[PDB]
């Protein structure tokens, strides 16, 4: 199981 | 050895020609880096057609040419501490030149927003095509990977780190070649940098572990991309970021049974937690990657010249076509200029 949709960047951690 | 005389001489000469190309490209980059473009259009020069990602498809009124206009709300950039990153993005985009990097055509600003107007790439995100088809065959994945290898070889020679490789950030053009977008985390870095940023599934271990890190994070991310293109899912796959991070730092990766041994060997050397062993970080540089067996059939010059037949040509009905992008649900320029001082250089 895992993320199949579009993935957002992270700015911190 | 592995190569005979003719092959070793041709390869050595090819590698020297790369050095020559890159030295000229750096001279050109630095001239634009030191004297950046600014205020080369205004909003009134385009018609807003449709929202594509905000990123808007627009039509230039004088030329009739279509563009992708990225709109940044000055106030939201400050609250998010992305001021330096946004300044990086525009300064880098206006200075680079490479066949697989999206081309910034105009930029400007007003009281409320920053505008970046880029060439319109109509084929959609690689992400959509990959999820639709499931996975790419190894030759198909390799065609795209070769473009990323050349693009990173170019960027890194300019001391630029890209820091957000993923299928979401790669568009397919009308000839089936790649256009790298999303320079929001790109940075000019002589040696190390320290910002924790990127996308969880693609983060190198040294980022997760809060180390000073270098351009080798991009080569790790290439490993993640090639794996995902060829598998249909990425190597470190979990519902929550904390679970993703634990897998990344473990030093373990499992491969689908349909991966070739050549591909697995390449990926073990890219997805290498030990920086003293990671391809792209060694004495031989990018050549460890370009000379790997999995790329033995790749004509690197032919890829650069866009003379290789693409595996897939996106459907394209006409100049305004948005069929390869999604549907989305107005522009509010305020009477008072906001965060003017923070974005003087833009
Ligand atoms: C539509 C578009 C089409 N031609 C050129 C573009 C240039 C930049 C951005 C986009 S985008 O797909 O909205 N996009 C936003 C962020 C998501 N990652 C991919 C880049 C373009």
């Amino acid at each position: 199981a895992g993320r199949t949709g579009r993935r957002q960047a992270i700015h911190d951690i | 050895g592995h190569m005979g005389n003719a092959a070793a001489a041709k390869k050595g000469s090819e590698q020297e020609s790369v050095k020559e190309f890159l030295a000229k490209a750096k001279e050109e980059f630095l001239k634009k880096w030191e004297s950046p473009s600014q205020n080369t259009a205004q909003l009134d020069h385009f018609d807003r057609i449709k929202t594509l990602g905000r990123v808007m498809l627009v039509k230039h009124k004088e030329t009739g040419n279509h563009y992708a206009m990225k709109i940044l709300d000055k106030q939201k950039v400050v609250k998010l501490k992305q001021i330096e990153h946004t300044l990086n993005e525009k300064r880098i985009l206006q200075a680079v030149n490479f066949p697989f990097l999206v081309k910034l055509e105009f930029s400007f600003k007003d009281n409320s927003n920053l505008y970046m107007v880029m060439e319109y790439v109509p084929g959609g995100e690689m992400f959509s095509h990959l999820r639709r088809i499931g996975r790419f065959s190894e030759p198909h994945a390799r065609f795209y990977a070769a473009q990323i290898v050349l693009t990173f070889e170019y960027l890194h020679s300019l001391d630029l780190i890209y820091r957000d490789l993923k299928p979401e950030n790669l568009l397919i053009d009308q000839q089936g070649y790649i256009q790298v977008t999303d320079f929001g985390f790109a940075k000019r870095v002589k040696g190390r940098t320290w910002t924790l940023c990127g996308t969880p599934e693609y983060l190198a271990p040294e980022i997760i572990l809060s180390k000073g890190y270098n351009k080798a994070v991009d080569w790790w991310a290439l490993g993640v991309l090639i794996y995902e293109m060829a598998a249909g899912y990425p190597p470190f796959f979990a519902d929550q970021p904390i679970q993703i991070y634990e897998k990344i730092v473990s030093g373990k990766v499992r491969f689908p049974s349909h991966f070739s041994s050549d591909l697995k060997d390449l990926l073990r050397n890219l997805l290498q937690v030990d920086l003293t062993k990671r391809f792209g970080n060694l004495k031989n540089g990018v050549n460890d990657i370009k000379n790997h067996k999995w790329f033995a059939t790749t004509d690197w010059i032919a890829i650069y010249q866009r003379k290789v037949e693409a595996p897939f040509i996106p459907k394209f009905k006409g100049p305004g076509d948005t069929s390869n992008f999604d549907d989305y649900e107005e522009i509010r320029v305020s009477i008072n200029e906001k965060c003017g001082k923070e974005f003087t250089e833009f």
